[PDB]
């Protein structure tokens, strides 16, 4: 309830950007392999 | 009085000779000494095309609309299919390229039972 | 139409910033999410293929919204 | 003579006899005639204090003045009654036009 | 550019010049002209006077009885006609004299107009009828100037003197007009310039020494005057408003 | 200074020991609002004139301003002097603008948000577009053209000081892939702090915010590089297209990419033409004097479709047989020679030893060599013999021949036209 | 609601003209014409230019 | 004298300095020859 800055700033970071293996940083099988990403 | 003319800068402009509001692509409907939608620089960039039928595109539009299975490898002007009229030293360039793509759509025509 | 009321609101207590109005449309679930795609590719297909995951999980993002709005 | 074509332009022509007309009395006349209501009140108001406060020999009469008042006056009254009497017009426009049809 | 009229605005490096075919205007850094005004016979034009308070607007007087006042601004246009009757003009000044109402406690006359909405004009282009936001006809070259930071109201003066009589006529706001009769009528002097000393104070200088002072003074001081002058001015304009409405 | 002056008999008449703290500070508190009053009030001259002279106090008003009004005041004031003063047209347009630009940089020096700046262009630009030539000389500044060019088609005087002066101001400056990803994206979100934004720090940004369209803009300035490579690039030219470049790419409406296409085309004609003559150079011996340019002609927007005149023999034959090898080394294309299109350096030879070297219209250098005697006789030539020859309308030639006699070549007598070979005038 | 209008608007110039310039033209003086040049020169007929 | 070529109506610039208080004023005399 303070409404902080960097607090807010960690947050947002991790609230933005996707990252894991995709981007930069047998069927059903591969349906499980993104259903845990 | 003597001239003695030391450098000459001569201005020239280039256009297609077509052996004869009508010198634009049937296909993207852009002039001939235009660009094609798909290229950014005329002449080599985006070279024009004879067919046996006479009609008169860009390479890129007529390859693109060959390369669609609904063409059926046809003239999108008059239906003929589409071959590049021999003895144009313009189409001596792409004869090799044209030939693959109405053969491979002659054979996938085949192959689809149509 | 209840963000716009709900920020005049935030606004009257403190403000003295625009950090309110900025987290409710980072927040905000019923209108379209900003969006940030790194895409370190060329190829239109992988692109597109890039823009398509996230917004899957921006998706995943509108849906769990439920919790920081409440 | 009437026809299809005259029909629509009859009512076209009809709706906006009434219902313009309505609105110039409302929007125009009114807040006209109340303006020059609390002007000629305000007129009134200056001319009589100056012909006390002078205390000026020579007096300008305000019988001038008081024939306005009600002729302005008499106006405000007399717009309301047609803004009354139109009403009525477009009821009895509408019916005549539903039934013709 | 050799000639012997031409009047230097006092504001701005503008003079207005006197060529065959009008009334011409030049910059004079530049020697490039900005505006012509069409006149038909500079006989006819008693003389012409420039905006002393803002300095955009530019008067014509016309012997026969018609003031004309153009804008240097809008290339010459034509803002406003003006009309007085039956008046024979020898010479006239325009001045606008602006109003300072700075508010006093012992001042309880508080305003109304103001707080009831303004009025809106009726006019019907050739596709529908359209409604627009009322402006009144000479508000044009009266209304409040995007320039002027002291938006004032400025009373609007304009004098009149009758050749071969020496009568004075003076001229309110484009509308309301006022006659006032000279006793020395015996000579009939030719009235030579006309010197403003301030707003509301102006002196006559005829060919034969005699000087005539016309004093707005009182007028100026007497807050309820002015408003008088302003009233009378509106009643007749609001008539006619309801009556070009009502043909 | 006024502490020094007045403090202590300050504190003397009040009777609080001399070290109060909080009455000083309170009085150096209204010291600053009475600095600022005093600046808002003063901000037209400030801006206008003292700039950038003033530069520094303006940082320090930037020190001092913390509240919309504040701000609100300054730019309404600031426009009501600046449309009081500067928008008048019978103020010259060229200084108009000079003294507009002035205010921009200094308002964006005092403001970096820049949102004050458009608010100001906002309010200014109809009266930008009231005025005619205001985006010829802009452009033509932008460019930053000679004045000789300018004095050719504009009829009125520009201010040559005004000119240098405004260069001077545009050209001020003083305003591996995956490690960037976990640096540069995490250090966006490090530190951070809360219609459209437009409101770049870049002040040629603002200047484009003038035009309703930048396709005015991009035309104008397509035309201008074309009469430039039809004349010969600079670099200083480059850094321009490289600005609108940039700034038109990050906004991406047809016709705008239609204007924006061909410019780099002319560079590829240019570019095209410098190396397809080295490579004619190669194969048929031709002569290294003459440099052909090959352009494409739809988007030099020449209209091709009274100018029949003859070349000179040599000339023809030479210029044609490059464009026999053209159509061998491009096949299906054919070559047109713009006649009313380039220049000819001729160097003119005197009998009395003087050597003249003039760059030369195709046209003039025709209706010179009409003159070049190679038998040393003297060649008196009337207009109508000149027109048939050369095939050129009378009027025409009248305008070429008066050309070669302002440069001291050609003599008129009794309707004939003489070299004249010995000048007896010092040089 | 012509003749109302158009008796309203001739009344109203009546008003003007009867008593406001009545009222005007009080509040307003014109100086008397005066010679002020005879006492430096009173033996001279004077002529006024500008 | 300021004069429009040489076939046209000769003007006169009067600029009489009249020094009022460290001052002056400027006149111009028409041609209306008698
Ligand atoms: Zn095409
Ligand atoms: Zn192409
Ligand atoms: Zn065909």
């Amino acid at each position: 309830a303070s409404g902080d800055l960097e607090v807010l700033r960690r947050v947002k970071y991790l609230h933005e950007v996707a990252s894991g293996p995709y981007s930069d940083l047998s069927d059903p099988t591969a349906y499980l392999e993104d259903k845990k990403d | 009085m003597k001239v003695k003319i030391n450098e000459v800068h001569s201005v020239f402009a280039w256009s297609w000779h077509i052996p004869s509001d009508e010198d634009v692509c049937g296909i993207c409907r852009a002039s001939y000494n235009g660009t094609c939608p798909s290229c950014k620089f005329p002449g080599d960039q985006c070279p024009l095309v004879i067919g046996l039928c006479h009609h008169n595109f860009h390479d890129h539009c007529i390859y693109r609309w060959l390369d669609t299975p609904t063409s059926k490898g046809l003239c999108p002007m008059c239906r003929q299919t589409f071959q590049l009229q021999k003895g144009l030293a313009i189409n001596d360039a792409h004869v090799q390229k044209f030939v693959e793509i109405v053969s491979r759509r002659r054979e996938e025509m085949i192959e689809e039972g149509v | 139409d209840e963000g716009r009321s709900l920020k005049l609101n935030a606004g009257l207590i403190f403000s003295e910033d625009k950090r309110f109005t900025h987290v409710v449309s980072l927040l905000a679930y019923y209108r379209p999410t900003k969006t940030q795609f790194f895409t370190t590719k060329t190829e239109y297909a992988q692109i597109l293929a890039q823009k398509k995951y996230f917004a899957k999980i921006m998706a995943l993002r509108t849906c769990t919204n439920g919790v920081g709005w409440g | 003579s009437v026809g299809e074509k005259n029909f629509k332009r009859w009512k076209y022509l009809g709706c906006e006899a009434y219902q313009k007309t309505v609105q110039i009395l409302t929007l125009i006349f009114v807040p006209a005639c109340e303006r020059i209501i609390i002007y000629v009140e305000k007129l009134r108001a200056i001319l009589q204090a100056f012909s006390i406060q002078n205390k000026l020999s020579y007096t300008s009469d305000l019988t001038a003045v008081e024939v306005l008042l009600k002729s302005s006056q008499k106006l405000l009254t007399m717009t309301l009654n047609s803004i009354i009497g139109l009403g009525r017009d477009e009821t009895l426009f509408e019916k005549f036009f539903i039934w013709f049809n | 550019i050799n000639d012997y009229f031409i009047d230097y605005n006092p504001l701005f490096p503008i003079f207005a010049t006197r060529i065959a075919k009008g009334l011409a205007i030049y910059r004079v850094s530049d020697h490039a002209r900005l505006a012509v005004i069409p006149i038909r016979n500079i006989n006819l034009v008693a003389n012409y006077d420039w905006d002393t308070t803002t300095g955009k607007f530019l008067s014509i007087f016309f012997k026969d009885g018609t003031i004309r006042i153009h804008d240097i601004f809008k290339d010459g246009r034509l803002v406003s006609f003006l009309r007085i009757p039956s008046t024979k003009i020898s010479k006239g000044i325009w001045d606008r004299i602006p109003l300072r109402y700075e508010p006093n406690n012992r001042d309880f006359a508080c305003n109304i107009i103001d707080d009831l909405p303004k009025l809106i004009r009726f006019v019907k282009d050739s596709k529908r009828i359209n409604i627009v936001p009322y402006t009144q006809p000479n508000s044009l070259w009266r209304g409040p100037d995007e320039d002027d930071l002291d938006s004032n109201e400025k009373l609007d003066v304009h004098v009149v003197f009758n050749e071969g009589n020496d009568k004075i006529t003076v001229f309110f706001n484009g509308d309301y007009a006022v006659f006032l009769s000279v006793d020395n009528i015996e000579n009939e002097n030719s009235l030579k310039s006309i010197i403003k000393v301030q707003d509301g104070f102006y002196q006559c200088f005829y060919e034969d020494g005699t000087v005539q002072t016309l004093n707005l003074g009182p007028l100026l001081q007497s807050k309820s005057s002015v408003n008088l002058l302003n009233y009378i001015m509106v009643i007749k304009e609001l008539i006619g408003y309801m009556l070009t409405h009502l043909e | 200074k006024f502490i020094n002056q007045y403090w202590s008999q300050f504190s003397k008449l009040v009777g609080c020991p001399e070290d109060d703290h909080e009455l000083t500070t309170t009085v150096f508190n209204c010291f600053e609002s009475n600095f600022l009053r005093i600046r808002t009030n003063e901000i037209f001259d400030i801006c206008v004139l003292a700039y950038p002279d003033s530069k520094v106090t303006l940082l320090e008003l930037r020190k001092i301003m913390k509240d919309f009004k504040d701000y609100t005041n300054i730019v309404t004031t600031f426009l009501s002097d600046f449309k009081k003063y500067i928008l008048n047209p019978s103020v010259t347009t060229v200084d108009a603008l000079l003294r507009y630009v002035k205010t921009i940089k200094a308002f964006l020096v005092l403001d970096p948000t820049g949102r004050c700046l458009h608010s100001i262009t906002t309010f200014v630009k109809p009266y930008f577009q009231e005025r005619k030539h205001l985006v010829n000389v802009l452009l033509y500044a932008m460019l930053d053209l000679p004045e000789e060019e300018l004095k050719e088609k504009i009829n009125f005087n520009v201010d040559m000081k005004a000119l240098l002066s405004l260069v001077d101001t545009l050209h001020d400056s003083d305003i591996i892939r995956h490690a960037m990803l976990y640096e540069h994206i995490l250090n966006y979100y490090i530190a951070w702090v809360p219609k459209s934004s437009y409101i770049k720090t870049n002040l040629f940004e603002v200047l484009l915010d003038l035009f309703e369209s930048r396709e005015f803009f991009i035309s104008e300035f397509r035309n201008l590089l074309t009469d430039r490579l039809f004349t010969l690039l600079d670099e200083k030219w480059t850094r321009c297209l490289k600005l609108i470049r940039e700034k038109i790419v990050k906004f991406t409406a047809d016709a705008d990419q239609s204007n924006l296409n061909s410019i780099d085309v002319m560079l590829w004609d240019i570019k095209c033409s410098e190396e397809l003559c080295r490579k004619m150079h190669e194969v048929a011996g031709l002569d290294p004097i003459i440099f052909p340019k090959f352009i494409s002609l739809l988007y030099w927007k020449y209209n091709c479709d009274d100018l029949a005149f003859h070349l000179p023999i040599d000339l023809e034959r030479e210029l044609q047989k490059y464009s026999d090898i053209y159509s061998q080394l491009k096949p299906g294309r054919k070559l047109q020679l713009c006649k009313d299109k380039g220049k000819v350096e001729i160097q003119l030879a005197f009998k009395d030893g003087r050597k003249l070297v003039l760059d030369v219209s195709l046209e003039q250098c025709s209706v010179i060599n009409q003159f070049d005697s190679p038998n040393d006789e003297p060649i008196c030539l009337s207009l109508e013999q000149l027109s048939e020859s050369l095939n050129i309308a009378p009027p025409r030639l009248t305008h070429l021949l008066d050309f070669w006699i302002q440069k001291g070549v050609l003599l008129k007598e009794n309707g004939t036209y003489s070299v004249i070979e010995h000048s007896e005038m010092d040089f | 609601y012509r003749d109302l209008i158009n008796s309203m608007s001739d009344m109203e110039k009546d008003i003007a003209q009867s008593n406001v310039n009545s009222h005007i033209q009080q509040h307003i003086l014109v100086d008397l014409k005066t010679d002020v040049f005879a006492q430096k020169y009173p033996s001279s007929q004077i002529n006024l230019l500008d | 004298y300021i004069r429009e070529n040489r076939e046209n109506d000769d003007f006169i610039a009067c600029t009489a300095k009249v020094s009022v208080d460290g001052r002056s004023a400027s006149l111009v005399f028409p041609k209306e020859k008698q």
